[PDB]
């Protein structure tokens, strides 16, 4: 989740 | 980011982005575009198998790090700000490794450049994923690809013609 973030923010959303 | 930074050893469940992630590497100079997608397909295909289990954990972690450094170093890179670009770069160069391949197919030359390209073909349109859902066509062109490369790649390797 701390993951999913990151992730979310890594594709510019 | 330095070349072939590297990663904790790879979980046994995530074996199945093992050459994906060596994709990566092998393009973090010549094409950190695809070098980028192909550590973003495989961030998120290891999430969707395990996200929990401490390793896990950990090596997605590390994983993130190099995409967040390789993110920072692309910038305003259209092929990154824009999806469909950097779709449309994976797509036509996948494509370009395939009819290089089926060339040397149809000529009867095979050897370890016709094989890679087949099987790294058909790796990209697994990364084209992070685009969207496949094609019919791209469905096609990997299990093509894939067949080509493990059974080219078995004769060969046994003394046998394919």
């Amino acid at each position: 989740d701390e993951l999913s973030q990151r992730l979310a923010r890594l594709r510019d959303q | 980011m330095a070349a072939l930074a590297p990663l904790p050893p790879l979980p046994a469940q995530f074996k199945s982005i093992q050459h994906h992630l060596r994709t990566a590497q092998e393009h973090d100079k010549r094409d950190p575009v695809v070098a980028y997608y192909c550590r973003l397909y495989a961030m998120q295909t290891g999430m969707k198998i395990d996200s929990k289990t401490p390793e896990c954990r950990k090596f997605l972690s590390k994983l993130m790090d190099q995409l967040e450094a390789l993110k920072k170093q692309l910038g305003d890179n259209e092929a990154i700000t824009q999806e469909i670009v950097g779709c449309a770069h994976l797509e036509n160069y996948a494509l370009k490794m395939f009819l290089y391949a089926d060339n040397e197919d149809r000529a009867g030359r095979f050897h370890k450049n016709m094989i890679k390209s087949f099987y790294t073909a058909s790796l990209l349109i697994d990364v084209i994923t992070v685009f969207g859902e496949l094609t019919d066509e791209n469905v096609k062109h990997r299990k093509y690809a894939r067949w080509k490369a493990t059974y080219i790649h078995n004769c060969l390797k046994n003394g046998e013609t394919p």
